[PDB]
RNA sequence: UUUGCUCCACACAAUAUAGAUGGAUACGAAUAAGGCGUCCUUGUGGCGUCGCUGAACCAUAGCAGGCUAGCAACGGUGCACUUGGCGGAAAGGCCUUGGGUGCUUGCUGGCGAAUUGCAAUGUCAUUUUGCGUGGGGAUAAAUCAUUUGUAUACGACUUAGA
RNA sequence: GCAGUCAAGCGUUCAUAGCGACAUUGCUUUUUGAUUCUUCGAUGUCGGCUCUUCCUAUCAUACCGAAGCAGAAUUCGGUAA
RNA sequence: AGAACUGGCGAUGCGGGAUGAACCGAACGUAGAGUUAAGGUGCCGGAAUACACGCUCAUCAGACACCACAAAAGGUGUUAG
RNA sequence: GGCCAGCAUCAGUUUUGGUGGCAGGAUAAAUCCAUAGGAAUGUAGCUUGCCUCGGUAAGUAUUAUAGCCUGUG
């Protein structure tokens, strides 16, 4: 029905300076610096206090207002992933096979290299994205770690791993091989 | 109004550029457009796509020459949206339509002549924003159109002259601006005020 | 039906030997003229008496003018307007400066939301809501917040010729 | 490092808003939006230009970037007290805008003989800004 | 792609330059005459359309000719052709062009051995040839009236009008194809014994 | 085959014309944002300002724009030249230098205009062609027939022939 | 002839994995009927041979989601002519 | 396929429904000016890319009677109750 | 006076403007002025609590340093 007003906070950080204009956002923190192109949402950003930016939208409908909430926390994600950092964590699973992980190079590179899954010959290679460092996870056992400063980064070179292992002709109950996505987090600790 | 009229094809609705296209010429109205691959259509591009191939797909089933020609150029996706506002098997139409030249990019005479728009059918005028549409030139390339690349390329050649061309203009109209300001004051500045100007 | 007025009608039962002065009822009807409004008005008496036009007389007929044309005012709205599969009762809140207006866009809604065509309406009761926090529908509590401000983004200006020689600016 | 965050700053619907008539008999004349009544509809005043006290389109009128104090629902004559206090019309009268309106309402009433009068006289304002264009 | 220009080597052989003439035993054979002119003066334009080539120009190819006298054949018109050059560097490939003017190039300096190879040519013509060898059509059987190396059905009723699918006796032969994949065994030598 | 062809020059002659009648007057890009001016720390920067339509801008006075004088300016513009430079997307057009020369309504003068009779587009554009003249420039091929057979029903193709 | 909807039942247990009664809503025009509009101063019947092209309600081949899919095999379904 | 009352077509052009015996409008001497009907006014194409409030975004949207078809049954799409 | 036009004054038909005088109605309804009451999307003041020396907020508070609403005339 037309909502005339609504508005959502992002909020900054000590060591963040966010700098929008139009709508393309930029954030530079301490782990670096991201941006990200908003120009297709239709929104009013504004600056309060350098710790503080609202984002609004003037007589939307239900589909723009629900747009207004992901455009904050698609900031947000920006401004934590430059400040605390993003990790996502992935262990294997195979019954049989010992799925054997590499990282490998041509022309400059950086693959995810995949050997032996289900006993296959076949050798699957997902390309490591970049700002996204993958270390093999010392004191675990078939740990792979992807970290970086971009969400959506990691977690689609995540998710690309993980749907590089998908199982075909057998039950994928009873065979479970793969390589999963174990847990999502930020990179500096205590938090 | 001006014996040539120059659009740029740029942010504006392929029916509603063709719509008054069309009438000016049937009016005698000598027109050309640049640009064409920067067209628009309403609807997002995978509609326009299935849309181009349910045409893609209608042919003269025992000679396909003489069936339904498919020109996959964004001026001649424009053209044929214009062509049809025209009676064009008339003599009468196939003069008006004899004042049309469509255009991909801004060739030659026309780069260093002025373009104009046309209101009601620019895209951003009219479109509820936050509606999804398409360019024609993704569309063109898609339906096998070859050259958008180098459009493209000479385009972005062609635009970096134009800002060499526009720098010394501004730079010019600053020295005209500086000298219109000591005549002002003048008893012919203040006399043209009281008239008008 | 069309830009509305709205209509005091008095009629009655006409006189007979065993029983005159019969008994004088009002009706408020909005129509777009007066023709309209006395037609309506034998509709409505049908429907609650017995009585037919042609049993019956008008009395009167007087048009009102809204009491404050330039305040602005919120209205409740009572409509029981048959549809498709069946008749229902309804409760709209119509914010504007006369209960004319009101009706107009009423009208207007149920054509658009209910695909309602005038015959279908009846128009049960228009009253001024009087406190506010007696608004009870969201769209009209919208506007009734303090100290009320918007912009409105993305300004298209009519153009005069086929051709511009600018580009246009939705700024504003 | 600052922020720094665009703004995109809008002439704003409110009471006290003063707006440019478009279409209909006023047309022109100023006015100020009393209280509004809804995402299109607003209720307006212009006693000083004459206008009558009325709801209107918003369409049908456009924003100006002027403003003043004015109690939302003020009636006529309270609008025409605040609106003379605020010293609206010469604030509006030295706008660019207004100052616009106001030459080309004067380069329409040009008699014949004043548009060859200003003819003749570009004709030596060029003579001498031309000029001016070569010695610097 | 269009072509802006040709430069053209100032000597040009007797077999090329009947390949300009219909009737070369008759003509004044004064092709190219006039341009060989413009090497005289100092080389002037001849430097212009070759550097007009490096400044523009996003490809360069090469007029060739065989030598024709050097083949057992009778006929004494070479054969002229474009061969577009793929070695680096557009300001370099008509440096190279502009070395080998009226200079020869040899096979082994562009096929090697074992190379796979693309064969480009017109196929031997046969002329007006039936449905049956034309298209490869099934022999109608021996009791048919009217004859036999022919497709009963020309087409359904509707459409009506036998369609461009259908076969029909034609032409057969001298055909442009491009055959590939074609490996080099040998490349030999003419002054080898 | 009766002194032909071509480019430039003007001339008479024709034949046209999908429709001259002050000027098609050049950034780009965004539109929930920008143009311009200015400043600096040269930035997604500070500050100022503007839009709300080209209703503008430029041009516009003079026999359809005649014949003439002068002053103030040293500017404007037309023309043919000459210096240097740019443009290949269909560049075939844009810029710059320097002399010459015409006009200048920037301002002030002398003379002319009528009878085209109270209106009658009152003829001012640009198409192609042809015919002489003389200012540059150039002196071929193709087809038939004959011949080959890498071709072919006939045409066509492919060869060869001072 | 093909396809749904309700879901009583079937499926060791379990309405819907795969099925489905009583009902009921439809689609199709290679069934057969009903009709008698065109053709009776004539549009050459059945089938095969030959050849082309089109449809999809897909038998196979490509990639998928279900399973009462351990594997092997199969079944149901999707994008698909 | 067969009746009833009226109105049509047949025997009839004209405007409209693109097209069309029967629908809508209106029934015809030869013409001029004006006004209309049914139907229309982005362009084809005469005539507002008119004004106003809502609704709708469809990976086979929808678009005006007769009329050139769609149903049960569903949707945490969105709207108003 | 043969043909054809132009203008002027008129006649018939018609189209499109400007403008003057009146009649109705709740003898329009409003605004406007007077007056009586009133509330809040609560104006001034006052209180209170943080708060970069006054600004906020949540309380009172019905004209005060804005105003509005309703009736009657
Ligand atoms: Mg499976
Ligand atoms: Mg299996
Ligand atoms: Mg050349
Ligand atoms: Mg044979
Ligand atoms: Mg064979
Ligand atoms: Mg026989
Ligand atoms: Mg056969
Ligand atoms: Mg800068
Ligand atoms: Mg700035
Ligand atoms: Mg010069
Ligand atoms: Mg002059
Ligand atoms: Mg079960
Ligand atoms: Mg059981
Ligand atoms: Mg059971
Ligand atoms: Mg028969
Ligand atoms: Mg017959
Ligand atoms: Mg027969
Ligand atoms: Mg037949
Ligand atoms: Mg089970
Ligand atoms: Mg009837
Ligand atoms: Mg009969
Ligand atoms: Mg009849
Ligand atoms: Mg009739
Ligand atoms: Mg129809
Ligand atoms: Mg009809
Ligand atoms: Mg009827
Ligand atoms: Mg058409
Ligand atoms: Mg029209
Ligand atoms: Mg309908
Ligand atoms: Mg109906
Ligand atoms: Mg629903
Ligand atoms: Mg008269």
């Amino acid at each position: 029905m037309k909502y005339i007003q609504t508005e959502q906070q992002i909020e900054v950080p000590e060591g963040v300076t966010v700098s929008i204009k139009s709508r393309i956002v930029k954030v530079v923190g301490p782990r670096g610096t991201l941006t990200k192109n908003l120009k297709h949402i239709d929104v009013t950003f504004t600056k309060v206090n350098n710790q503080l930016i609202k984002v609004a939208v003037h007589n939307g409908g239900r589909k723009h207002v629900a747009a207004l909430r992901t455009v904050k926390s698609l900031v947000d994600n920006m401004i934590t992933g430059v400040t605390k950092g993003y990790k996502y964590k992935m262990r294997y699973v195979y019954a049989h096979f010992p799925i054997n992980v590499n990282i490998v190079e041509k022309d400059g590179a950086k693959f995810i290299e995949v050997r032996n899954f289900l006993g296959d010959k076949k050798i699957r290679n997902v390309p490591v994205r970049d700002g996204v460092t993958i270390e093999f996870s010392t004191n675990v056992k078939d740990e792979i770690v992807l970290s970086g400063n971009s969400v959506e980064d990691v977690s689609q070179n995540a998710a690309d791993l993980q749907q590089i292992c998908r199982v075909r002709n057998k039950d994928i109950r009873k065979f479970l091989d793969g390589i999963y996505v174990s847990h999502k987090g930020f990179i500096t600790e205590d938090l | 109004v001006e014996p040539v009229v120059v659009i740029d094809g740029k942010g504006h609705l392929v029916g509603r550029l063709a719509s008054v296209v069309a009438k000016q010429l049937l009016n005698g109205q000598k027109i050309v457009v640049v640009r064409a691959e920067e067209l628009n259509i309403s609807g997002e591009f995978f509609r326009n796509k299935l849309k181009y191939h349910d045409f893609l797909r209608k042919a003269t089933a025992f000679n396909k020459t003489r069936g339904p020609f498919h020109f996959r150029a964004p001026s001649r996706i424009f053209y044929k949206a214009l062509r049809g506002m025209v009676s064009h098997k008339t003599a009468r139409g196939k003069a008006a339509l004899e004042r049309l030249k469509v255009f991909e990019g801004i060739p030659p005479p026309y780069d260093k002549k002025k373009r104009v728009v046309v209101p009601q059918a620019l895209r951003v005028l009219r479109l509820k924003p936050g509606r999804k549409y398409t360019t024609l030139g993704k569309l063109s390339t898609s339906v096998g159109w070859k050259y958008e690349d180098v459009v493209a390329k000479l385009e972005a050649k062609r635009k970096v002259s134009s800002a060499e061309y526009y720098a010394k203009k501004r730079a010019f109209t600053k020295k005209v601006a500086s000298a219109n300001a000591t005549a002002a004051e003048s008893d012919v500045a203040k006399q043209l005020a009281a008239l008008g100007y | 039906m069309a830009h509305f007025k709205e209509y005091q009608v008095i009629g009655r039962r006409l006189p007979t030997e065993s029983v005159p002065e019969p008994k004088l009822f009002r009706m408020r009807i909005f129509a777009s003229n007066e023709v309209i409004a006395k037609s309506r008005y034998w509709y409505f008496l049908q429907k609650l008496h017995k009585v037919k036009k042609a049993s019956g007389e008008i009395v009167s007929i007087n048009q009102i003018n809204e009491a404050h044309p330039t305040k602005v005012k919120n209205f409740g709205v009572w409509v029981r307007y048959d549809s498709r599969s069946g008749t229902h009762n309804m409760y709209k809140e119509i914010r504007d400066v006369s209960r004319v207006a009101a009706v107009e866009t009423l009208y207007q809604d149920m054509a658009a939301r209910h695909r309602a065509r005038f015959r279908s309406i009846h128009i049960l009761k228009v009253a001024e809501i009087e406190k506010t926090a007696d608004v009870k529908r969201q769209y009209v509590k919208q506007f009734l917040t303090k100290d009320l401000k918007f912009p409105l983004p993305h300004r298209v200006q009519k153009s005069t010729k086929t051709f511009s020689y600018k580009r246009p600016s939705t700024f504003y | 490092t600052d922020s720094i965050v665009k703004a995109s700053n809008w002439r704003l619907v409110e009471v006290g808003r003063v707006v440019l008539i478009k279409k209909g008999q006023s047309a022109g004349k100023l006015a100020a939006i009393v209280e509004i009544i809804d995402q299109k509809k607003v209720l307006i005043d212009g006693p000083k230009a004459g206008v009558p006290r009325q709801a209107i389109n918003l369409g049908q009128v456009v924003l100006t970037p002027l403003t003043f104090a004015l109690p939302r629902g003020a009636r006529t004559a309270t609008v025409s007290k605040k609106w003379a206090a605020a010293a609206v019309c010469e604030k509006w009268a030295a706008s660019s805008w207004a100052k616009k309106i106001a030459q080309r309402e004067r380069r329409a009433a040009l008699t014949d003989f004043e548009r060859f009068q200003v003819m003749v006289l570009r004709k030596q304002k060029r003579y001498t800004v031309k000029k001016a264009l070569a010695k610097a | 792609l269009r072509s802006l220009t040709t430069v053209w080597a100032e000597h040009l052989s007797d077999e090329v330059k009947r390949r300009f003439y219909k009737n070369w035993y008759k003509s004044k054979k004064k092709a190219f005459t006039k341009y060989s002119a413009k090497y005289a003066q100092d080389g002037a334009g001849i430097e212009r359309e070759l550097a007009r080539i490096k400044k523009y120009a996003s490809v360069v190819r090469v007029l060739v000719h065989t030598q024709i006298r050097k083949t057992p054949l009778a006929q004494k018109k070479a054969h002229l052709a474009e061969i577009q050059l793929n070695g680096g560097s557009i300001s370099e490939k008509v440096d190279w062009a502009r070395e080998h003017f009226e200079k020869t190039v040899a096979v082994d300096s562009v096929f090697e051995q074992n190379e796979m190879i693309d064969a480009i040519a017109v196929t031997k013509g046969h002329g007006f040839e039936g449905v049956t060898h034309r298209w490869g059509t099934k022999k109608l059987p021996r009791k048919t009236h009217r004859g036999l190396r022919k497709v009963a059905c020309i087409g359904a009723w509707h459409p009506a009008h036998v369609m461009w699918s259908v076969a029909r006796a034609g032409q057969r032969g001298y055909h442009s194809r491009t055959s590939i994949n074609h490996k080099i065994y040998r490349v030999g030598k003419g002054d080898d014994e």
